[PDB]
């Protein structure tokens, strides 16, 4: 939305599909960390 | 480079120099706003383009007017950014002409999309019409009695209530073109305009640039 | 030796799993609002998808 409102230049699905990407991007990094935790070091169950 | 093709190396120079300009007067044509000024005769752009001859061209942002008789060319072009179609609301008479010619410019199926910059000109002239008692719009528009002054319609400080009464009249027959055809792909966005006024340019301007986002709320949505 | 944990069964446990069930509710309200007015401007303003 900001970046409509300060497209003052007059010309700029595939924009939806960025979208996704984008937060695909964001949370794909935070499924590396979470993967390389996961399988390096996997949390347990301590009694 | 390796300079190798001979008559064809200059050649491929020739079209490789030939595409840098193409670049070159790409990035002013991109960001370029074409308006065309479908004045009427007695409309009165020529205040306009005086006072564009005064000095367009707004901050780094360029715009481009084209003025301009049958209208076989009009339809030809769509990438046109906006109408600025002056009227001379001072003309009672001439001005259900303006309003037809506007039903025409609004209805037009070739340029469905492209949204209007709407001036009523000459409007200081209408307010020394109408102080005056000469001018009664009950003969030309009988409606003008019927009409009552719209509070949500803000006026200008100092002016005289049935000055407002009759601007808002002409200003709201216009508009129920556009509201009626509530299109959406484009809106009118009405201004009263004078002679020997600077400051027509910035609203234009201004209008601008409101379009391009609207397009921009259209391509992703948004709106 | 008493084996202590948040229990499903703790009655503290059932008011946080109505509180989560009542999130789970509310999302699925104001998603189900956002699709039956869908089209509403108010709506569409607020890139739908996301």
């Amino acid at each position: 939305v900001l970046l409509v409102f300060e497209a003052k230049i007059p010309t700029s699905w595939w924009g939806l599909n960025l979208q996704f990407l984008l937060v695909f991007l964001c949370t794909f990094m935070q499924i590396v960390i979470c993967v390389i935790w996961l399988y390096t070091a996997p949390p347990s169950s301590y009694r | 480079g390796c300079t190798l093709s001979a008559e064809d190396k200059a050649a491929v120079e020739r079209s490789k120099m030939i595409e840098k300009q193409l670049q070159k007067d790409k990035q002013v044509y991109r960001a370029t706003h074409r308006l065309l000024l479908l004045g009427a005769d007695n409309s009165g752009k020529s205040t306009i383009v005086k006072q564009m001859r005064i000095l367009f061209q707004v901050d780094k942002v360029n715009f481009h007017m084209f003025d301009v008789e049958r209208r076989k060319w009009i339809q030809c072009f769509n990438d046109v950014t906006a109408i600025i179609f002056v009227v001379d609301s001072s003309d009672y008479n001439r001005l259900q002409e303006a309003l037809n010619d506007f039903k025409s410019i609004w209805n037009n199926r070739w340029l469905r999309t492209i949204s209007v910059i709407l001036f009523l000109n000459k409007q200081d002239l209408l307010a020394e019409k109408v102080l005056a008692g000469k001018s009664k719009i009950e003969d030309y528009f009988p409606e003008f009695a019927r009409y009552t002054t719209p509070e949500d319609a803000t006026p200008e400080p100092g002016e005289d209530p049935r000055v407002t009464r009759a601007k808002y009249f002409i200003r709201d027959e216009f508009l129920r073109i556009s509201t009626a055809s509530g299109d959406g792909r484009h809106y009118c966005y009405p201004h009263f305009t004078c002679a020997v006024d600077t400051e027509n340019a910035r609203r234009i301007f201004n209008d601008c640039r409101d379009i391009i986002q609207r397009m921009h709320l259209r391509q992703y949505e948004l709106l | 030796k008493e084996i202590e944990f948040l229990s499903w069964t703790e009655p503290f446990g059932i008011a946080l799993t109505l509180f989560a069930v009542l999130g789970i509710f509310l999302t699925a309200f104001v998603l189900g609002v956002f699709i039956k007015f869908r089209n509403t401007p108010i709506v569409k303003a607020t890139n739908r998808e996301l």
